[PDB]
């Protein structure tokens, strides 16, 4: 087959890719941070790291990340609005290939 | 040689790379921000835990706009040839798609586009990832009984 | 707990 | 060690986790569509889960997916404000747990 | 028994779950939008792609906006409990956060809050798929040599 | 190619 769109004799790439970012929540959302031991997220994120940088691809470490702050943490305040709350990490990617910190 | 996928980043350079932690606590009274308490301990936290990883940690404290904008024009004005990758972490007050700094809002694409692939050359197809602690919004969640 |  | 916001008697989950948006290009993006071939997200998404859903998990399938679209897209149009633009697809995943579509 | 990790979804439920196509091809002259001309061969592809992994799919042509969150509703309304996933595409015009019906324009956040944790119980716990092709802007990407 |  043959197209205007494809196997250009150039090769380019997205000025875009590349690109990951690892929101500490879902769009629109608050993001939870304990005064004491630090922000769900971050806490989260390190732990995370430590046990499966040598062991995992990045995007399956931060699904695991994204289970620990879903699952373990819950807001308390006297403020009943801010009270019982959650929160989900939203991973965003447009990385182009799986990425492992050892090699 | 034999067969080459290509599937996983070349991590292997001489360096895995910077990892620059933004550690905004306090913010100039005239913003009305608050002290972001505990984001000491994250800060510390990524350090360590990027330390290990091998990257190069650099860490700023209580940056104004002005300042990030500025350390992120010269980051990506570096020679990261020999760098397999590129960290950065922001952790401060925010709102969907802004970061503050000590003394207003920064809008993220600001800070990213910076290290686009035609604008900084010795990271093109190398990953560039960038954590984000901060709001997005003011929605809460209720969450649901499982 | 606090919020960013 | 003990806080005000960890180990909950209840277990809940957040009402947004387990939610993921695959999308066909970046934040604030234009997406491309081949009038005759189809769009260029579609047509690779649907080559990368024919070729890998009894292989490999779901983010892995769609980083190809990303690859793919980033690589071997080209716009042409008679148009020069439109002609020889890039795509690059965005991966938002909200999910807790590795996916595979096969057991 | 032996050690459990559920580090993966259950997904070998009895079904693997729907697969909701909305195409929306052909729009009201009074919105102005174009016909999108190749949507049916991304219709047609989907529908084969998820009926190999076993997906109920169901097709939907040009839906008007209340159609869309009328189906959505209905959708989320059934009984998912024998089923793995849920699957949603979604072909059409959009800006961000945005997808278009045949006659306006529909909020992403209204037709994936019906499957929300709290609002679709059968599905908590399940994977919630939406795959978008649809404009997110009018931003263009210029790319770069490699 | 169009875009949507």
């Amino acid at each position: 087959a043959s197209g205007v769109d494809d196997d250009m004799a150039c090769h380019k790439i997205p000025v875009e890719a590349d690109f990951l970012y690892a929101y500490s929540t879902a769009p629109g959302y608050y993001s939870w941070r304990n005064s004491k031991d630090g922000s769900w997220f971050i806490q989260s994120l390190c732990a995370m790291l430590k046990q499966y940088a040598d062991k995992l691809e990045f995007m399956h470490i931060l699904t695991r990340v994204n289970r620990k702050v879903a699952t373990e943490f819950e807001s308390f305040s006297f403020d009943a609005t801010f009270h019982a709350k959650k929160q989900i990490p939203c991973i965003v990617s447009m990385l182009t290939k799986e990425l492992y910190f050892y090699h | 040689s034999g067969i080459s996928l290509d599937n996983s980043y070349k991590m292997d350079y001489p360096e895995m790379g910077l990892c620059i932690i933004i550690n905004n606590k306090n913010f100039h009274k005239s913003t009305g921000m608050t002290s972001r308490s505990g984001t000491d301990v994250d800060a510390a936290n990524l350090r360590e835990t990027f330390r290990n990883l091998k990257y190069e940690v650099r860490n700023k404290n209580d940056l104004t706009r002005e300042e990030i904008v500025e350390l992120m024009r010269d980051v990506s004005k570096e020679d990261h040839s020999k760098r397999s990758s590129f960290v950065c972490v922001l952790l401060s007050h925010g709102e969907e798609g802004i970061i503050f700094g000590t003394n207003g809002p920064v809008d993220l694409k600001k800070i990213t586009n910076f290290f686009r692939g035609d604008r900084c050359r010795s990271l093109t197809g190398k990953p560039k990832l960038f954590i984000i602690q901060a709001c997005r919004g003011t929605e809460l969640d209720c969450g649901i009984e499982t | 707990d606090e919020v960013d």
